[PDB]
């Protein structure tokens, strides 16, 4: 099938808005993305060939509860993102305007769904988690698997053993070619607010895997058979 | 002459005691065995270019014309994998 | 030397439930693969 | 724990169904074996993992004397416990129509199978009809008393 | 009986003295069990096929079937159909048979290009506008509108 | 000495018990019952030996 090979290379990137530079990836195969981020600042994805309305484009945006997934026309901006403040009109927190686009042109899919990977039950006092996603494009179908795991302050992607469960499928009928993130800026209004986004990607490859299946039937190793 | 004897007799028990792969001659005979049923029980999962190896998906998805070019293959393939099985043992029979 | 089966009875309730994920014999036998019985018993040979 | 003809969302077979030991992950509605053939399944209605057994069948075997010298046999049920011969009555239906063996009364286990319409006697003579793990069977008149 | 047995399996009408390999026993199937999820509404697709006006073939509709009963002959019968080849299935199966994600794509087409909707086909609907897999699973049906 | 005696139904290795399989099967005539002739002569021989 279609995986990260084993010991390969990945890109860990550094993000930061810096209150008072970040140009599209490629999305080639497929994307191994993870992130280890604390306060939920890294939230969703854009996904597509042109991302300026010449043609179609695929949006994921999660919020505090339930995504929104949407295939557009989108004249997507330089740099995409996510502002959620407290408005006083309102007395609570929301989203001001979707500064992920100047405009959505029609559109031919929409779709939403629930939450998704979450902080742990109850948090606790910064012993860290790491979250992982693969995302893959074949035949017109765009599939999603993910994971998260508790992690002791070794090292993130530590040695031991993991799988990503499926989560999510579409059939959003389009040519994919680069990739962004959407990172959430608090915004505090007394203005802007700083914070960091630390996360991993990592492309797949066409590979064989030799799968090890406990009597769980829970993937509990494996060998990359080109490795 | 005795006590060597006894001590040499007491060194193969010593022997079979501590080393693993003495008996390979007889356990090499049942691994061969064991792998050759184990190869022929994988051979089911082949497909011989059916459009399925489960011959119940063909029987529960195609009529009793256009099903029978998918069992044909399957029988074709999995009488093959049979008529090797029983040449390989009776290659091996000869040997034993 | 162990033995990968040695053609004694399998009551069935052997074979169903969680045996069957953990030995091979049973998709062996499952599949009209059958290790029969040698006639002389290991007691058998060392009576000779 | 019946043999029945199945369909499951379309998934047709036949077998024994049985309450599973399995923990299916909630995106799989399937569990399949070496031979690559479904083994378990989840059942559609009320979500609970049933393990998938085929029904119970093995060889047979016909120990006759020559058929110059008597037209009765004996039947070995290769591979079987005795205990379910009593399940291979033909009170469903089976594969050998010939049910009369299945009146037993002089039904014995060897380990080679169940063996039938043979009397066992504790007198040992040299193997005249082999049938397996140190058993065999022969035709002869028995008169001890 | 199991004599008679040995007889058609050795093809001879005496059989010398020994112990014979014969059919193998089976316990047969007492009933039929079906499964099937307990969902009860009949499919929309119906609105689709009775729509004002179809989509355009270089920008053809793509519309999910969900959580429904497919009874197909219903449909079969709200309109006159010409073509209903199907691929990877055989028509009479699919009452008995159920679906993990379907999908009606929707166009009009000249009677002509009809021919190049078969798998792995080419011409300049297959071409540039509408291409299925030369291996997809469905059927593919067309009328006359 | 010896090795496993083995037999085999080559009717339900071949055809997992379909009906219709096992009417397909007889277009091959006799190959099944050389297969189990074959393996009772390897089977026979082990107690031979
Ligand atoms: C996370 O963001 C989601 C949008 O990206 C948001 O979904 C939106 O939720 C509101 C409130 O339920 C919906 O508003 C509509 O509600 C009814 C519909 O009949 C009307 O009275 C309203 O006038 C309005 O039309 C939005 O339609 C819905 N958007 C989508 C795309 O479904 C989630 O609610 C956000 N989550 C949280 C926790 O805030
Ligand atoms: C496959 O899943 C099984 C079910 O989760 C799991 O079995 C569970 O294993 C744990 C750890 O050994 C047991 O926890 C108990 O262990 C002893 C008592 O046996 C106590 O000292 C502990 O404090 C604790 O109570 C679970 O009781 C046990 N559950 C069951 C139903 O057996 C298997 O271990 C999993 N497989 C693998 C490879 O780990
Ligand atoms: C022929 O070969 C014999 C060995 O297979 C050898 O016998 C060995 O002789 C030595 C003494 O020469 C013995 O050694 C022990 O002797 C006493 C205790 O009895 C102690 O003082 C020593 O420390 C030592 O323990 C061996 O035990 C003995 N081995 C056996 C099996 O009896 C013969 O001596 C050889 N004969 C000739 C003519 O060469
Ligand atoms: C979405 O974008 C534009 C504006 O709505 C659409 O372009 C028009 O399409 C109609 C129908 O073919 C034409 O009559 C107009 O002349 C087009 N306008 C221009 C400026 O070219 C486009 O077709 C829409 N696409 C979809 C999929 O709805
Ligand atoms: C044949 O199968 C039966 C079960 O159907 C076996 O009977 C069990 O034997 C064990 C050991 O003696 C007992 O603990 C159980 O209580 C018995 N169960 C029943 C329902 O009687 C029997 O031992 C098997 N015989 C052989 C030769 O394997
Ligand atoms: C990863 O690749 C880059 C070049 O793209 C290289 O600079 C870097 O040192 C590589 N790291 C490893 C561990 O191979
Ligand atoms: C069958 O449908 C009814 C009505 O929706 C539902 O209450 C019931 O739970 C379903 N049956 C099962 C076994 O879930
Ligand atoms: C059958 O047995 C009789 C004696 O009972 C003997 O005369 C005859 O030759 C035998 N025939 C065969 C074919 O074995
Ligand atoms: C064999 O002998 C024992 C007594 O030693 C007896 O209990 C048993 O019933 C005998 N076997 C048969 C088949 O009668
Ligand atoms: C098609 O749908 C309309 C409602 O939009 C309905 O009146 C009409 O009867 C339907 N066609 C047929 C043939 O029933």
């Amino acid at each position: 099938d279609l995986f990260l090979p084993f010991f390969s290379n990945v890109t860990w990137f550094h993000a930061i808005h810096v209150s008072g530079d970040n140009p599209v990836l490629p999305f080639n195969d497929g994307v191994y993305f993870a992130s280890t981020e604390k306060s939920n600042i890294i939230r969703g994805w854009i996904f597509g060939t042109t991302l300026d309305s010449k043609t179609q484009s695929l949006l994921i945006v999660n919020n505090a509860t339930n995504v929104v997934i949407k295939v557009c026309e989108f004249q997507f901006c330089n740099d995409p993102f996510l502002d959620v403040y407290y408005h006083k009109n309102n007395k609570s927190w929301m989203e001001s305007e979707f500064r992920v686009y100047s405009s959505a042109n029609n559109c031919t899919f929409e779709y939403v769904s629930q939450p998704f990977l979450m902080d742990l039950e109850g948090k606790q006092g910064n012993f860290k988690n790491l979250r992982e996603f693969v995302f893959k494009n074949i035949d017109g179908y765009f599939k999603i698997y993910s994971k998260h795991t508790p992690i002791n302050l070794g090292r993130d992607l530590p040695q031991g053993f993991s799988a990503l469960e499926p989560l999510v499928d579409l059939p959003i009928g389009i040519n994919i070619t680069r990739f962004q993130t959407l990172l959430a800026l608090h915004r505090s209004y007394l203005g802007w607010t700083a914070g960091a986004a630390a996360y991993y990607v990592g492309y797949l490859q066409p590979r064989t895997f030799l799968l090890k299946y406990n009597e769980n039937g829970t993937i509990t190793d494996a060998v990359d058979c080109a490795l | 002459i005795a006590n060597q004897f006894n001590s040499a007799i007491g060194k193969i028990q010593d022997s079979l005691s501590s080393t693993a792969s003495a008996l390979g001659k007889l356990q090499d005979v049942v691994n061969h065995n064991a792998q050759a049923l184990n190869t022929l029980v994988k051979q089911l999962s082949s497909k011989f270019g059916a459009i399925s190896s489960v011959l119940n998906d063909i029987l529960s998805r195609l009529d009793k014309v256009e099903a029978e070019v998918q069992i044909d293959r399957l029988i074709t393939g999995r009488l093959q994998s049979l008529q090797t099985y029983v040449t390989q043992q009776l290659i091996r029979a000869a040997e034993i | 030397v162990t033995l990968a089966d040695a053609g004694f009875i399998k009551q069935y309730g052997d074979c169903l439930g969680d045996i069957a994920a953990r030995d091979l014999i049973c998709a062996q036998k499952f599949n009209g693969l059958t290790v029969l019985p040698p006639l002389l018993t290991d007691e058998m040979i060392a009576q000779y | 724990n019946k043999c029945v003809n199945f369909n499951f969302n379309g998934l047709t077979g036949t077998g024994v169904l049985t309450e599973s030991n399995k923990k299916f992950l909630p995106f799989q509605q399937f569990g399949r074996d070496i031979a690559d053939t479904t083994d378990a399944v989840r059942d559609p209605q009320t979500l609970e993992i049933l393990d998938i057994t085929p029904c119970s069948f093995g060889g047979v075997s016909v120990i006759t004397p020559g058929t110059n010298t008597s037209n009765q046999v004996a039947v070995l049920y290769q591979g079987v416990n005795c205990t379910e011969v009593p399940v291979a009555i033909h009170a469903d239906q089976l594969t050998p129509t010939w049910r009369v063996y299945s009146t037993g009364s002089n039904v014995f286990q060897t380990r080679a199978g169940c063996l039938i319409g043979a009397e066992y006697v504790n007198n040992s003579y040299e193997c005249d009809i082999p049938i397996g793990a140190g058993i065999c069977a022969s035709y002869q008149t028995q008169t001890k008393s | 009986d199991p004599l008679s047995e040995t007889k058609c399996t050795l093809k001879s009408f005496t059989v010398e003295k020994g112990i014979y390999q014969t059919s193998n026993f089976r316990v047969q199937p007492t009933e039929s069990i079906v499964r099937f999820p307990n969902i009860t509404n009949l499919c929309p697709f119906d609105e689709v096929f009775n729509a004002t006006r179809f989509a355009s073939v270089y920008a053809w509709n793509r519309k999910r079937i969900s959580n429904c009963v497919a009874d197909y002959s219903v449909l079969y019968n709200f309109a006159p159909f010409f073509a209903f080849k199907c691929y990877g299935v055989s028509p009479t199966k699919l009452n008995d048979l159920c679906f993990t994600n379907v999908y009606a794509d929707s166009f009009v087409i000249r009677g002509n290009e009809v021919s190049q909707i078969a798998p792995g086909q080419t011409g300049n609907i297959a071409d540039y506008n509408y291409k299925l897999p030369d291996d997809f699973t469905g059927c593919v049906i067309a009328w006359n509108s | 000495v010896s090795m496993t005696k083995t037999s085999v139904d080559c009717t339900m290795y071949i055809c997992g018990d379909s009906t219709e399989c096992s009417n397909l099967l007889l277009q091959y005539g006799s190959f099944c019952t050389q297969l189990k002739r074959a393996l009772t002569g390897i089977a026979v021989e082990q107690d031979k030996n």
